[PDB]
């Protein structure tokens, strides 16, 4: 549909006296299907930049045939896409109207700018801006995550109204449709609820929101936690949000690689040494494991799990806690160096980690804290009791479970003692 | 000159070791990963580019083997041509440009609309099992601008696939060959290119790539004798018996070919 | 119980032996500033062939001390050591990384067993 | 009785929408033009004309994104005699500045269709030409897995595995659903200077019933 | 200077004892490893840097033997030299429109920068000088057996700034591989040498650099590194007579039968070189 839906949106908004604008060879128009209409040689341009598609040229466009390779059947310019001039103007005007940030129906996700609307006037149009990028909204989101109908928070919403989402990406003055969804407001609110239910994890710090933003989640996979370096394909695939389908298979390796390449950065002047397995990365891993792998993952530490990857993650967390207690103010921790290899090749490195932890607890048993020294040994003894061997290798899913276990055990030890 | 007389299908197994077989221009040049399965992906056009380069290097402007679609590997030493109204020019292009004769081309001509199809066809090549690319951080001594000079070092990154075995399928249509003169010597050159495709494509980013195995299904009849997808099934690629954990060499895989139908001959160029 | 007394993997058995010697020492000298694990874990795993004999002399002294008073278990630990060493034909000169991981697993398994009521 | 049932499937497919041709965006389902192309890839002769009756969609509609380095322009038509009046090369440099064009593609994944079609004799048919003979020839080729060329799902880089269907069509994932896909392409009216013609596609129960592209009321 | 006429492959074996052959910027400064298997890695750029350093040391900036990537060079300034030498004026981000002038600037860059002539370069900066692939390529070196990088803690008896830390001494730590044997593959392309002018003199200097690469790379972090075996496969004609992977398989590295435990010397390994195909000869004596 897409272009026809923008045409319908122009028809809808153009009827109203406000919040819109009324301005106005032969062939068959592919937008309306009308026969014998004046086809357009060149469509009106679409705004780029701040009031348009971020990253695109000021006069970007959707339909363009500026090179011969793009022309078929001897047709010239936009004759390759026969659309009546009025329909072309209407759809371009609708897209420009939505692209205007003054209208509250626009959001930017990494590379692409997303514009959404409904087939009829509905409060969902101004509501969904918060769903894709959370800042009464919190009550709606918590209700949706639990699966309740949105009408329970506001009966005014007719959930049967169909909702459109369009994702555009920039190029050298020509745009690409990265994704496109159409569904009833009720259905796609259910899928967003499913998504947030999957992402649910105990927060690491009280300043972290309970409904992480999509941009914040994606930024945590980028190379240096910046909007650029976000993989456009990964952002586009993570469509999985509001379609309910499996997350892209590259998501888990991306998060694992980001954990592998990260380390504590006091240079940010954050007095707490920044975590490598942050709240958002753990949330992403949990969501991937629940959806794609159909595993059971708790929101908080589960000491009755007894899964070997989960147990190994917990053991790593307790070893790191012992290191932190034994060496206060240490610049680096095993978190920065051995986290990747321990998860990917436990049988090769855990002996060294355990010997280092023995050294750490030996220091504690002499210094004050003479028995958190015994407590950490008890934790290690209890966790290892459920393990028969250190596996030589673990799959990506097992590494994700390792990360989740490490995150859960680490949080349980912040203020246990 | 006479075109080939049999339909062909071939399966090419190639691997990459600590390199980027094909970067993704939509993922910051990371190696392509299939979203649906997690398997590495290599587009057909990459392999076609490699074949074009190999043939250009090997024949270097011989009579019948000029390559039209060049990529700045050209050499202006010497050219010769056969010296043969749209049909005339089309046949002339086919008769002395190997890539046009093999893969086809599209000219800016009206009567036929430009369509020259060509017999050879290749599909996307995908890894046998999921790949986990590793990111490598590297530094450089020198800065490029005076502005950033004003402590003087820059840090970049490099994406590599630790190891991956890729399967590429292809089809050769004899009836199309009859319309462009793709002959048996061209077919032998094509097999040579496939088996030696990666030998001249060395670079800093690609690591070590090589062709491990090439199965060719030769059909008795001009058009086929069995469905192609059932022939591709005969090539079973599974992991060796004594190997566990992620694969790091071709020796970790076992590849076997089943018995083809009565109307098809199986040839193993590698 | 998670300990496997029928496994008989040499690193596992050596880990169990280390755990029982540590228990014997901690029973014979309560309140000691450092366990034999802290003192000899590095050397024990790095060069098992040349240090386990020393550990066994020390454990013999500890068991002899235990045997003198009704707090005597000493028979229990002596039987454990005699049983575990029964399955060892020779001490390793060195242990691989995974072998040392199995050593630690065995030590932690045996230690919990001796903590049982 | 009459007509054909041909099942086609593949991992990838791209039936590019004409209005998003540069940055390719695929149709949700194969248009009848693609079905014609696939059928002709198995058997076609000038004496006979293919007509597509229905398309059955058997798998969920799943999209994906692939970006490739492509070329800007078609190669120019040469002058053979002028070409060797001097010893010079002829080439198109792909990576020479603007010659390189990067194009994204929003393309389908894991597709599966059943094509229902039948023949129709053209004005070029001889007296010995009859629809039944070509029908049986096509059936033989499809059963044996033979074809003039390997069919592809839109673009040649996406091969189409095919198989003649000799019974009832399998069940569709959209069996109980009516879905409107909007206007899409029927075919190109090559007789009328290649004028494209469009029809509005409805997908009740996963089966699309386009009008006959030879009908006078769909043609100009 | 005529370019080389034959295709070459080669295999290099080099050691490290109580050293850090190549630190990892992400894992603190630990030696690079393959986290799935524990095998050590050394980037190709690391070895290329050592070859560059050896060339700079042995030629001392002699003519036709300058290094483009130097410690404190500013690349755009070097680009200006090519334009000045060829008498063109640089367009703001583009090569000269006259393709002959672009070729002249690129050749001037190649003709007197040894590392551009050998390993190629990307020079499409503001002062654009073009691109070069370079006949010589190297792959990541990979240890024959997994390496156990142990971490060493050290102290300094002095403080840098005004601080009351010393109560304990200032802390620091090294990372070392107790021992590891690394295998590096490489290729030399005659067709590309014909484009860059990589000559037989350059090839001999390159073999010399590989043989003596580490003898002048000593430092506090490197430990003891040495080149152990350099096997060179020379093809009979401009294009190869055999696949590269087939040749690399002739060099087999295994542990000597009498050795046990972790490897700590080159004597713990046995290296065997097989018979080369009929069109290739092995110059193993290097």
């Amino acid at each position: 549909m897409i272009l026809q839906a923008l045409h319908g949106y122009y028809q809808r908004m153009s009827a109203d006296p406000d919040a819109g604008m009324p301005p106005y060879l032969c062939g068959q128009c592919l937008i309306t299907g009308e026969r014998q209409k004046p086809i357009a040689q060149l469509h009106p341009s679409i705004k780029g930049g701040r009031d348009g598609v971020r990253g695109a040229q000021a006069v970007a466009s959707i339909v363009s045939f500026n090179n011969t390779a793009f022309e078929s059947y001897g047709k010239e310019q936009s004759i390759n896409a026969p659309v009546s001039q009025e329909a072309a103007f209407s759809y371009v005007t609708a897209l420009n109207y939505l692209l205007n940030p003054s209208n509250r129906q626009k959001v930017t996700i990494a590379d692409a700018t997303v514009v959404f609307w409904a087939e009829r006037s509905s409060p969902a149009e101004d509501i969904f801006a918060g769903m894709f990028d959370p800042p009464r909204m919190h009550d709606l989101l918590v209700a949706i995550r639990s699966g309740k109908r949105a009408t329970d928070i506001m009966p005014d919403m007719d959930e049967s109204v169909r909702f459109h989402v369009l994702g555009l990406s920039p190029n050298a003055a020509r745009l690409s449709v990265r994704f496109w969804e159409v569904d009833t407001v009720g259905h796609m609110l259910d899928k967003v609820g499913r998504h947030y239910r999957e992402l649910e994890i105990i927060p690491q710090f009280n300043n972290e929101q309970e409904f992480p933003s999509l941009s914040t989640l994606l930024r945590q996979t980028a190379v240096l936690n910046k909007t650029e370096n976000i993989s456009p394909v990964l952002a586009g695939g993570l469509r999985a949000m509001l379609t309910g389908g499996p997350y892209p298979q590259s998501l888990l390796p991306a998060v694992l690689g980001r954990i592998r390449a990260e380390h504590a950065r006091p240079e940010d002047k954050s007095r707490y040494r920044l975590e490598v397995v942050t709240y958002y990365r753990a949330a992403l891993i949990k969501a991937y494991l629940i959806r794609n792998r159909k595993l059971e993952v708790p929101v908080s530490l589960d000491p009755a799990r007894t899964d070997r990857p989960y147990l190994l993650g917990r053991l790593f967390a307790v070893l790191e806690k012992a290191q932190e207690d034994a060496v206060p103010g240490a610049n680096a921790t095993i978190k920065d160096r051995y986290l990747a290899s321990a998860s990917a090749n436990p049988g090769q490195v855990f002996h060294m980690l355990l010997k280092n932890a023995s050294n750490h607890t030996a220091k504690l048993r002499k210094d004050p804290e003479r028995k958190s020294a015994i407590h950490y040994e008890i934790m290690m003894q209890e966790i290892i009791d459920n393990i028969s061997d250190f596996p030589v290798t673990m799959s990506s899913d097992e590494q994700g479970l390792f990360m989740i276990g490490y995150y859960h055990q680490r949080k349980a030890l912040f203020t246990k003692k | 000159m006479t075109a080939i007389a049999n339909r062909y299908e071939f399966v090419l197994l190639f691997d990459v070791e600590n390199g980027n077989p094909n970067g993704d221009p939509d993922a910051g040049n990371m190696p392509r990963i299939d979203p649906e399965t997690g398997h590495g992906l290599v587009t057909d056009v990459c392999l076609k580019r490699k074949i074009r380069n190999h043939v250009a290097l090997t024949k270097e402007g011989a009579e019948r083997f000029n390559i039209y679609i060049q990529e700045k590997a050209i050499l202006n030493e010497t050219h010769e041509r056969a010296y043969t109204d749209a049909k005339r020019v089309t046949d002339w292009m086919c008769t002395n440009f190997y890539d046009i004769r093999t893969f086809g081309a599209v000219m800016t001509t009206e009567v036929n609309c430009g369509q020259v199809r060509g017999p050879v066809q290749m599909a996307f090549a995908r890894s046998v099992e999921p790949v986990v690319p590793q990111e490598v951080s590297i530094t450089r001594m020198a800065v490029t601008t005076k502005a950033e000079a004003e402590d003087n070092r820059t840090m970049g990154r490099k994406h590599i696939v630790p190891y991956g075995l890729y399967v590429a399928h292809g089809f050769i249509s004899a009836p199309l060959a009859e319309k462009t003169g793709f002959s048996d010597e061209d077919l032998t050159l094509f097999w040579d290119a496939l088996v030696n495709m990666f030998e001249h494509d060395r670079s800093a980013a690609r690591g070590l790539m090589s062709s491990r195995k090439l199965i060719v299904f030769k059909h008795q009849n001009r058009l086929g004798n069995a469905p192609a997808h059932k022939l591709f099934d005969l090539v079973k690629v599974s992991r060796a018996e004594g190997s566990s954990g992620p694969a790091r060499s071709f020796a970790d895989y076992a590849v076997t070919v089943g018995q083809a139908p009565e109307g098809v001959e199986v040839k193993e160029m590698l | 119980v998670s300990l496997d007394p029928a496994r008989t993997d040499r690193p596992y058995l050596l880990g169990r032996l280390f755990a029982v010697l540590e228990k014997a020492q901690e029973d014979a000298v309560p309140g000691a500033n450092a366990t034999i694990k802290d003192r000899y874990l590095a050397s024990a795993s790095a060069n098992p062939g040349q240090v386990f004999h020393m550990l066994l002399k020390n454990a013999s002294n500890h068991t002899a001390k235990l045997r003198k008073d009704p707090e005597r278990k000493a028979i229990h630990y002596e039987i454990m050591m005699q049983e575990i060493i029964d399955n060892i034909s020779d001490f390793p000169v060195t242990m691989s990384s995974d072998e040392q991981g199995l050593f630690m697993i065995g030590y932690y398994h045996q230690r919990k067993a001796l903590f049982t009521k | 009785t009459y007509g054909i049932r041909l099942r086609v499937w593949g991992d990838y497919a791209c039936f590019t929408r004409p209005e998003m041709k540069v940055e390719r965006v695929s149709y949700d389902v194969m248009p009848p033009s693609a079905a014609r192309g696939i059928l002709e890839a198995i058997h076609w002769k000038p004496a006979i004309r293919w007509i597509v009756d229905r398309i059955h969609v058997l798998r969920p509609i799943v999209f994906d994104n692939v970006r490739r380095n492509e070329v800007s322009s078609k190669i120019p038509k040469p002058n053979p005699a002028t070409a060797m009046r001097d010893r010079k090369p002829l080439y198109f440099l792909v990576d020479d500045g603007s010659n390189r064009q990067q194009r994204a593609a929003t393309l389908l994944r894991n597709v599966d269709y059943v094509i229902e079609a039948h023949f129709e004799l053209t004005d070029k048919a001889g007296a010995e030409d009859n629809a039944g003979k070509h029908l049986d020839i096509f059936r033989r080729r499809a059963r044996a897995g033979q074809s003039f060329q390997q069919p592809c799902l839109g673009c040649r880089e996406f091969p189409a595995s095919f198989e003649l269907l000799e019974g009832d069509v399998p069940l569709s994932c959209y069996a109980g659903e009516k879905r409107d896909l909007g206007y899409m392409l029927l075919d190109i009216d090559f007789e009328r200077d290649m004028t494209p013609l469009f029809f509005k596609a409805v997908m009740e129960d996963g089966v699309i019933t386009p009008p006959s592209r030879t009908s006078p009321e769909v043609r100009a």
